[PDB]
């Protein structure tokens, strides 16, 4: 004879925007080092890379 | 002014030769050759370049 129903609540309307893509951007600083060395050898002879 | 170090393009230093002779003209130009040659004391614009 009958049934049962199904109830739709709505609280609230919103404008909100869609999820095109998600990342993180982690704060970085400055950090670097050195070494001074010889040539002693023929290994720094004209410069350090050769091609 | 040796290799292994020291970089230079090309035509900088010319050669001329009539019979068995090889002389060689300088084509350098010293610091005090090219144009807007300033010195210590600067006034160009409002600002007074001192040292
Ligand atoms: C010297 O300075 C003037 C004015 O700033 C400029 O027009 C001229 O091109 C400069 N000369 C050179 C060789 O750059």
């Amino acid at each position: 004879p009958d049934s049962k129903c199904l109830k739709i609540k709505v609280k609230r309307i919103n404008l909100k925007c869609k999820k095109s893509s998600s990342y993180f951007v982690p704060d970085a600083r400055s950090r670097c080092t050195s070494v001074r060395r010889c040539r002693w050898a023929g290994d720094c002879q004209s410069g350090c890379p050769p091609h | 002014i040796k290799k292994d170090g020291c970089i230079w393009n090309a035509d900088l230093v010319g050669i001329e030769l009539r019979v068995d002779d090889a002389v060689c003209y300088s084509k350098i130009t010293s610091v005090e050759a090219v144009a807007n040659y300033s010195a210590i004391p600067t006034t160009i614009g409002g600002l007074r370049f001192e040292r």
